[PDB]
């Protein structure tokens, strides 16, 4: 504590912790129960393709199989931009050099996102997701990758 | 009491644009011996004309009311109590009925001003018809 | 107190006979009364009042009936009022240049 | 980094520039004081545009500090005043109203620029580093010529205020025993003799350097001088002078007017939606 | 002349002035509990003539005149402004123009 | 009547001023008050946003959390793209060749 | 409150509040800390309010 | 019957003389005498009376509860040190010890159930490094976090699963 | 959800028996917090019942009505008072709340037709029977013809439909895209209508300025989201066709948003300012609706749920200040800060919600129709601007004007504000913040 | 602070004195400016400015017209002020 | 002493409704107090197993 504030500032770091600590360890966790709680566990079902056109059970499946999926999806992206959301915090001054490939990450998985799931909107399913993928698939083999316009 | 008949005479046409020309003066120079002094040359401006015709003083308030406007002050003085001042009834007070619908107990802080507002209502109602026939 | 419908304009007045009475329904004499143009938007027989420089430049010491509104007991209401206002685009002198 | 830098310092200039003449021919004590707060806004958000963090946050605890207690006193002085906030009536309060002129003074300096007080340590380093970047050739000017205003606007409200002879009414309520008042300005004034210096050494971990040659170092001094000076001496009068604000009538209306921004966005646009509220409504919702 | 005119409005105006106390002070009239206005004509007829002027429309080309400037085209020239702005940038990525990387409002 | 100075200190439990639920019955006006406020309040606010903060993961939101970690992990160690940019493998697709088309649109 | 001022209560909580953050302010500046804490509403399409 | 005005009959007593410029224009002298009478009305020569309905009127009964505690320690001190005195110390012994108690949730709350990663809600701290500086302990000091996963972790690292 | 409408059934009765007004708001209070415990709903229907479910988007409209319709009871505490045939009068809310609970509940696009309409009749009795002014025939017929005339179509475009798909479960639905351009106007100016888009307002003004404060709020609270929650049902499977017709009724809307707020600050009247103030966000959201993306469609969600509750709170305020004074008109009501101070603290609040302060629940759905907007088209950005700065243009000339200014001089002695109508406010207002914490559920229908 | 009328006799009079254009001795509560003391209509205006300058408000030109007399300036300031006493 | 009635609307209504508001909230906020502090210091947490 070579600063006079600062030893005066854990002097206070004691008196606020000391008692929830006590607290904590008097208590809260001395009466509480053992009791374990899971994870659930979601079975891959058939993907639209393999369903017929005039069964919706099926088709209910994959959409709600691809919802899910796209929540996990959604936020596997809000998890990168976290990491590189926190490196920009716990690296500043000199955070350009160790952010920049975590942002490379980042951005990738944003593109490959929005090659997805971009641009249906809202009332996105499963038989649209996959449709834009057979037309995606289409194009690139005629007019090779997108952005290089057609022949 | 008397309400203001709108008709204004020639003289008092002439009055009025003294007492603004003279506002307007303290507002230029608003320190009191300058503006005594400068006040002063004004009044002699108008003992110059005040032996001339009516029609002819119909054209010196022309001229004289354009110059004033074309002379009035960017941020002219006013009194801060009253029409037009920067502090002119601030405060708002509603209708005395106000007092009448306190609860009760909140009646009985005050009990001798509301003993006396009741006699007074008393008073008022005779005054009223009397007033304006009932 | 009566509604809306005992209340709304008459149509536009075409006859001195007319504008007499449609000026007496207004309270007002019969030389202030003067309706609008009737270009086919006009506010029928309706009066204009008012379109100067405001509500403001009225005079401020005369005893109105309603100091809030500046306006007396029966006096109709120009129909832009909620317009020249002391509030809205109102002001108490000309302005000093164009 | 961007354009924006460019657009901000001149939109920024010219605020400081022209509340410093505007507040030269204002009348009403607490309008002077709000366009002497919106002058030194202008500062920040120039020298904030030039890419200090430190120097812009350093000023704006330092604006808070005395601003605020300038108000104070106002309050203060107007409440024993009939409720007017015109200098024109105020007059020779220096001695009439001991404690409140003292803790005014402090406050005014604070503005000023007397060295070693709040306003000082940010003011200076401030114009400091103007001159050290590299700055347009109009905006130099308009940052020290507004320290010039800042001080001509600030001892002219002296001179209308303390100085001058009494120019109040027949009863005044003159009276400095206002302890409750008074207990709670101290609180700012002590603050601003040493706000200054205080967050100097806290502030700026890294302190700035700079030498400059002494024909700029003391422009800040000289020209804060010059218009101290300026600005009392002109607020002077006789009965044989020339009323220069009367006489230019119409560069004093402009002046007086804020550049006429309160006509331009209060009755130079309203009429103008106004009027389509009932066009609308009269054509379409009662009309085709 | 004119001078009798402003005196025949003065006490015109006077009765009314009197009228206007009777019923504001009116203690029988404060005494119902009942709450409201004295009654006053001229916001009446104000209300009332707020509400109603299709009566006193005319297709009369000054309102026409109106009327067209005053939405028809503000909506026509901005609706026309979208459609082309969407169709020039649409035109783009039909034709495959702009790579996923450079798809602007990719959450939108 | 002429009421005294201890009428209005004295305030008289005979007439009573109604909470706005009824106007005739002075204990119906008390009754309806304090029942009225226990279910608006002491059910739907308290008691249901308790129950609203406790309630359990009914939209899979949290549950999504824990597989955008445990599935980032396994694919970060996987060697796979993070986000998977095909809903299923190309592969395993069957593309109708071009002259299966016959100039049908295609779109982006 | 009914027999303090509003005025006198709201002072003391202010200055009390307004003195401990000075002591933190104190507190940053010599660690050079920046705390970033934030509570989520709701979040949608890989984005968070 | 509910009567909302409680029997008196309500009514306008000051009359024209209210409005300023009702005044100036002119006063008849009973309307002078009346004007004069109201304002020797106003005045009040007492403080308001204390009624003791309010005070249960306007205090549930929770609340009296609630406070009963502290109002026996100014009960206590009210004749030690006056009424105002002893009750602004019955105030600041209370309102504080509500802030003593809050800092201490505040502070249990952001140190065992601070967000993590099996919820969403919940505060999420994410704290800078802080500047070592010479004399510190190892001051060639560097950032443990190399690794992505390090980053953002929210506990996940020592998660069982 | 059977739970609920035999609740609702077997509480008809009350109607009947005398001195049972004030036991009916707690039985409807009572089912609210009942209903409020079975939220566990997700996108697809759930708790199936012959044919009633019930997803995320129906919940929070059914929710929302019970809570409106609940509050209409409080309001109208005058019928009551003067037993103006309030048997009826409570026979027409449950009626009327039935009708809506099925309209959101239907599972089949037929069903929420039939009670989409059928719901209109109690509120035309509504209007007649206890309205005021004798303009409530003529705003009597508008709402009723207004939506007739467009509804009637709207039933053909519904059995078009079954002959393609086969069914009318909404579901089952969206398998499709179809193309023909009259449908796609068979399906959404019938809704469009009672959003209301700005060139068929007209009915709108007329009904709420006539209509009495309980028809006032269901109008204004769950009439205007019927339109907007039809639409969420039928963009789906109208994809194609709504890209080519969209900027039609975007540009209608945001213009008609602004133009309607100039014709707010042109107002004099209570009712009509704030029924106007109703078409201008009514715009946004309708905007944001045709967007299509998913922010456009779950804000549009969000701020309908906002709105009623606000709209529908600002209806009481009107009401209360009408009540004594007597007049509606603005220049009649001023300064009433210094008659009913306390009154005007909620003034403020519901009237700040209004203009999208925080931290109200309103300010969340209108950041994203915002957000959705920019992104179909930048050029959106300019009167997007506008509309949103005047939308507060308004507010305040409503709040200010009718609170701060000198007392009226002509108003006779009236009451004070009374309990019933604080806490008629709080229940408006409050819950409209508490919301955002748990906008998790009434923002993610999709 | 209350303004009791015996001072607003004193302030009236007060500058009534210090005008030099009048006399001191016919000055009293009752002289009449115009007909008594022989004021014209424009040293009357100048009399009204010292007037309000005394006690600080405007005296309306329209309202001047009865001011002929210091009883009823000093009664006008009364009513202002509502000072009865 | 010498002070002077200023006439105000009564307060009498909203300082009735803001009491009867803090009671029943308070009837509220007890029990769940108590739920919510059974549940988690008797009860406690699970474990993620
Ligand atoms: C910025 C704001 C800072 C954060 C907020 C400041 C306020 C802190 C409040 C208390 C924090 C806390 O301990 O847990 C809160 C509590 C923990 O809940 P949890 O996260 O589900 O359980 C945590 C684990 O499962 C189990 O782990 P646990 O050990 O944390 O178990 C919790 C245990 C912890 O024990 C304690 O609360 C006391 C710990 C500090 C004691 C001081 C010791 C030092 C001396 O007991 C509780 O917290 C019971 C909650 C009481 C809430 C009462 C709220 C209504 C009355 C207020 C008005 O969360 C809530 O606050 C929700 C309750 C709100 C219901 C109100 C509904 C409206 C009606
Ligand atoms: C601008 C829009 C602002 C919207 C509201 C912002 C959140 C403000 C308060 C956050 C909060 O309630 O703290 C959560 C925490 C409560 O815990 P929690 O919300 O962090 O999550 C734990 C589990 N549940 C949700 C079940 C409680 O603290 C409190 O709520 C205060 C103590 C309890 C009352
Ligand atoms: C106020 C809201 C901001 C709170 C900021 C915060 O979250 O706490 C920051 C700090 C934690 O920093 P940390 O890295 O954990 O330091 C210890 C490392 N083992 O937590 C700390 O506050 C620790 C630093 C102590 C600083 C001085 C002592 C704390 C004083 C707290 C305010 C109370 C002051 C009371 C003053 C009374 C004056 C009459
Ligand atoms: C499923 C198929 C069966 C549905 C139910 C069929 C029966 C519905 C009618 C039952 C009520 C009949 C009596 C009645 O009208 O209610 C009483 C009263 C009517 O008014 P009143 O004339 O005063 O009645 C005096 C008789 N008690 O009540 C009222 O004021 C309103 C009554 C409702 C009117 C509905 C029409």
């Amino acid at each position: 504590p070579r600063s006079p504030m600062a030893s005066f500032a854990e002097s206070v770091l004691n008196v606020i912790d000391g008692p929830i600590t006590w607290f904590r360890e008097s208590i809260v966790e001395p009466n509480q129960q053992k009791q374990n709680w899971y994870h659930q566990r979601f079975r891959r079902v058939p993907t639209i393709d393999q369903c017929y056109t005039d069964d919706a059970v099926c088709r209910f499946e994959a959409d709600q199989q691809f919802r899910r999926d796209r929540m996990v999806d959604n936020e596997i992206v809000n998890i990168l931009r976290q990491r590189f959301e926190d490196c920009t915090l716990y690296e500043a001054p000199d955070h350009m050099v160790k952010c920049r490939p975590l942002m490379d990450q980042y951005e990738k998985a944003t593109e490959n996102w929005f090659i997805k799931y971009g641009d249906l909107g809202g009332y996105a399913n499963a038989k649209t997701a996959y449709m834009k993928q057979k037309h995606r698939l289409i194009w690139e083999r005629r007019h090779g990758p997108v952005g290089s316009g057609m022949k | 009491a008397q309400v203001p008949l709108a008709i204004v005479s020639h003289k008092r046409q002439v009055c009025s644009l003294y007492k603004r020309a003279l506002r307007n003066l303290e507002s230029w120079y608003d320190r009191r011996n300058v503006y005594r002094y400068r006040a002063v040359q004004l009044r002699a401006r108008f003992d110059e004309n005040r032996s001339k015709d009516l029609g002819e003083g119909i054209r010196l308030l022309a001229c004289g009311q354009r110059e004033l406007f074309e002379t009035r002050h960017f941020q002219p003085r006013n009194f801060a109590n009253s029409a037009g001042g920067c502090a002119f009834e601030r405060e708002v007070i509603p209708p005395d009925w106000v007092l009448d619908y306190w609860h009760p107990l909140e009646k009985a802080q005050y009990p001798e001003y509301f003993a006396k507002r009741e006699q007074r209502k008393k008073e008022f109602v005779t005054w009223w018809e009397k007033q304006y026939g009932k | 107190a009566g509604w809306n419908k005992d209340y709304k304009p008459g149509p536009y007045p075409q006859t001195e006979k007319e504008r007499l009475a449609a000026a007496k329904k207004y309270y007002l004499l019969p030389e202030e009364y003067k309706p609008y143009a009737d270009d086919g938007l006009g506010y029928g027989d309706y009066p204009k009042l008012g379109y100067g420089l405001g509500v403001e430049a009225k005079d401020s010491y005369y005893p109105w009936d309603y100091p809030e509104h500046k306006r007396n007991q029966h006096e109709p209401i120009s129909a832009d009022h909620d317009l020249y206002s002391e509030d809205r685009w109102s002001q108490a002198e000309p302005p000093r240049y164009s | 980094t961007s354009w924006l830098g460019q657009l901000m310092l001149l939109l920024s200039g010219l605020t400081m520039f022209m509340a410093g003449l505007g507040a030269n021919f204002e009348f009403d004590l607490k309008k002077i004081i709000a366009l002497s707060t919106l002058s030194q806004l202008g500062l920040m958000m120039s020298i904030l545009s030039m890419g200090f963090l430190k120097l812009a946050m350093f000023h704006l605890l330092t604006h808070a500090l005395f601003k605020a207690l300038l108000f104070m006193c106002a309050g203060a002085i107007i409440h024993n005043m009939n409720n007017s906030q015109d200098i024109r009536l105020m007059g020779g309060l220096s001695i009439h109203m001991p404690l409140t002129s003292a803790c005014f003074n402090v406050s005014n300096l604070a503005l000023c620029g007397m060295p070693f007080l709040a306003g000082f340590y940010s003011k200076d380093m401030i114009l400091e580093i103007v001159s050290i970047s590299n700055v347009n050739m109009f905006s130099f000017f308009l940052y020290y010529f507004s320290t010039g205003l800042t001080v001509s606007y600030s001892f002219r409200l002296v001179y209308y205020s303390m100085t001058g002879d009494l120019n109040c009414g027949s009863l005044n309520m003159l009276n400095d025993e206002s302890w409750i008042m008074l207990r709670g300005m101290m609180g700012l004034l002590i603050m601003s003799i040493i706000g200054g210096s205080m967050l100097n050494w806290l502030i700026f971990p890294f302190p700035y350097m700079i030498c400059l040659p002494i024909y700029m170092k003391l422009l800040t001094l000289f020209v804060c001088i010059v218009g101290g000076l300026f600005g009392y001496l002109i607020s002077l009068s006789n009965l044989f002078f020339l009323n220069k604000s009367l006489f230019m009538y119409n560069l004093s209306t402009f002046l007086g007017s804020m550049w006429f921004m309160p006509y331009i966005s209060t009755y130079g646009m309203i009429f103008y939606p106004l009027n389509y509220g009932q066009l609308v409504v009269k054509s379409f919702d009662q009309g085709w | 002349e004119e001078q009798e005119f402003i005196k025949r409005k003065h006490e015109a105006t006077l009765k009314l002035r009197q009228e206007f106390l009777k019923q504001s002070s009116n203690p029988y009239r404060h005494a119902t509990g009942e709450g409201g206005t004295v009654f006053d004509a001229g916001l009446a007829r104000f209300q009332a003539m707020r509400v109603s002027n299709y009566e006193h429309f005319k297709p009369t080309g000054k309102s026409f005149r109106t009327g067209l400037f005053a939405v028809v085209l503000p909506i026509a020239l901005y609706a026309w402004a979208l459609k082309a702005e969407r169709d020039g940038r649409e035109e783009k990525y039909r034709t495959g123009q702009v790579a996923y990387k450079d798809r602007q409002f990719k959450f939108i | 009547t002429s009421l005294t100075t201890e009428d209005f200190a004295n305030p008289s439990p005979k007439n009573w001023q109604s909470y706005g639920f009824d106007y005739k019955d002075q204990v119906e006006d008390r009754k309806a008050t304090k029942s009225t406020f226990f279910v608006t309040v002491t059910l739907c606010l308290v008691w249901g946003s308790f129950y609203w903060a406790y309630l359990p993961d009914t939209q899979f939101r949290n549950w999504a959390q824990r597989e955008g970690f445990l599935e980032l992990r396994r694919r970060e160690l996987a060697g796979v793209d993070l986000v998977s940019p095909n809903y299923v493998d190309p592969a395993s697709i069957t593309l109708p060749s071009d002259e299966d088309l016959g100039d049908t649109e295609i779109i982006i | 409150m009914k027999y303090l001022s509003i005025c006198s209560i709201s002072f003391v909580n202010l200055i009390s509040m307004s003195l401990s953050c000075f002591l933190l302010s104190l507190y940053f500046l010599l660690n050079d800390m920046i705390y970033f804490i934030e509570w989520e509403l709701v979040s949608l399409n890989s984005m968070s309010i | 019957g509910a009567s909302e005005t409680g029997g008196v009959k309500p009514m306008v007593i000051a009359g024209r003389m209210v409005r300023e410029r009702e005044r100036l224009i002119g006063m008849s002298p009973e309307e002078r005498a009346w004007r004069k009478q109201w304002l020797k009305d106003q005045e009040l020569h007492h403080g308001p009376r204390k009624v003791p309905a309010l005070e249960l009127e306007l205090n549930n009964p929770i609340k009296r509860f609630y406070r009963a505690p502290l109002d026996k320690v100014c009960n206590v001190l009210e004749p030690v040190l006056g009424f105002q005195r002893a009750y602004t110390v019955r105030f600041w012994t209370g309102k504080a010890l509500l802030a003593l108690t809050g800092i201490y949730a505040g502070a249990y709350y952001f140190k065992y159930n601070q967000n993590d990663w099996t919820r969403k809600g919940g505060w999420r701290v994410i704290h800078s490094r802080k500047q070592c500086v010479p004399g510190d302990e190892g001051y060639p000091k560097v950032s443990d976090r190399s690794a992505p996963s390090d980053y953002a972790a929210r506990g996940f690292n020592e998660s069982p699963l | 959800m059977l739970k609920i409408i035999f609740f609702l059934l077997f509480l008809i009765p009350f109607c009947f028996i005398n001195n049972m007004y004030w036991m009916v708001q707690i039985m409807m209070f009572f089912i609210s917090f009942i209903f409020l415990l079975m939220n566990n709903f997700m996108n697809y229907w759930s708790e199936i019942s012959y044919f009633l479910g019930c997803d995320m988007l129906s919940y929070g409209l059914i929710l929302l009505s019970l809570w409106i319709c609940s509050l209409m009871l409080l309001a109208s505490e005058m019928i009551n008072k003067h037993n103006n045939y309030k048997n009826l009068f409570l026979l027409n809310i449950i009626i009327l709340l039935l009708l809506l609970i099925l309209t959101f509940s239907s599972m089949s696009l037929f069903m929420f037709y039939l009670f989409f309409e059928s719901s209109l009749i109690p509120t035309l009795f509504l209007i007649l029977g206890w309205g005021y002014q004798p303009e409530r025939l003529q705003a009597g017929l508008y709402l009723l013809f207004y939506t007739l005339l467009v509804s009637l179509p709207m039933l053909i475009g519904i059995f078009y439909l079954m002959n393609k798909i086969g069914s009318m479960n909404f579901y089952l639905m969206n398998n499709f895209m179809f193309n023909y351009d009259l449908l796609y106007f068979c399906l959404l100016c019938a809704f469009l209508v009672k959003m209301p888009m700005f060139l068929v307002h007209l009915w709108l003004p007329k009904a709420h300025v006539e209509a009495p404060v309980s028809g006032s709020m269901i109008l204004a609270g769950i009439m205007l989201k019927l339109g907007g929650y039809g639409m969420l049902r039928v963009i789906s499977f109208l994809q194609l066709m709504n890209l080519k017709y969209s900027f039609v009724w975007i540009s209608i809307s945001l213009v008609g948003g602004v133009l309607v707020s100039l014709v707010c600050l042109r107002q004099t009247d209570l009712k009509a300012l704030i029924a106007y103030s109703s078409v201008a966000h009514m715009g946004i959201v309708l905007s944001g609706l045709l967007t299509m993306t998913y922010w456009g469609l779950c804000g549009s969600y969000t701020l309908m749920i906002a709105h009623g509750l606000c709209s529908s709170g600002l209806f009481c305020l009107a009401n209360v200040s009408y009540e004594r004074l007597g007049s509606r008109s603005m220049l009649i009501n001023k300064g009433l800060l210094n008659f009913m101070p306390s009154m005007t603290l909620w003034w403020f609040l519901l009237s700040s919600a209004n203009m999208a302060a925080p931290p109200t629940l309103n300010l969340l759905g209108e950041i994203y129709l915002l957000n959705s907007i920019v992104s179909w088209s930048w050029i959106s950005m300019i009167l997007l601007s506008f509309l949103s700065f005047f939308s507060a243009a308004y507010t305040l000339y409503l709040y200010s004007f009718s609170q701060h200014g000198k007392l009226f001089s002509g108003v006779y002695s009236f009451s004070s504000g009374k309990i019933r109508e604080y806490l008629l406010m709080l229940l408006h207002w409050l819950p409209l913040n508490l919301l955002i914490l748990k906008s998790e559920s009434f923002m993610l229908w999709l | 602070p209350p303004l009791s009328l015996k001072l607003i006799n004193e302030r009236v009079l007060l500058v009534l004195k210090l005008y030099d254009k009048i006399d001191p001795s016919k000055l009293n509560v009752e002289s009449h400016f115009i007909n008594d003391l022989g004021l014209d209509s424009l040293d009357h205006v100048e009399v009204i400015m010292a007037m309000e300058d005394e006690f600080g408000f405007e005296i309306p030109d329209s309202d001047a017209e009865k001011l002929l007399k210091p009883a009823d300036i000093i009664k006008y300031v009364a009513d202002k002020e509502d000072v009865y006493e | 002493g010498h002070h002077q009635m200023i006439i105000k609307p009564s307060r009498f209504q909203w300082d009735k409704f803001k009491d009867l508001l803090h009671f029943y909230v308070m009837l509220g906020v007890i029990p769940v107090t108590a739920l919510v502090l059974y549940a988690n210091i008797f009860v406690g947490p699970a474990q993620l197993a």
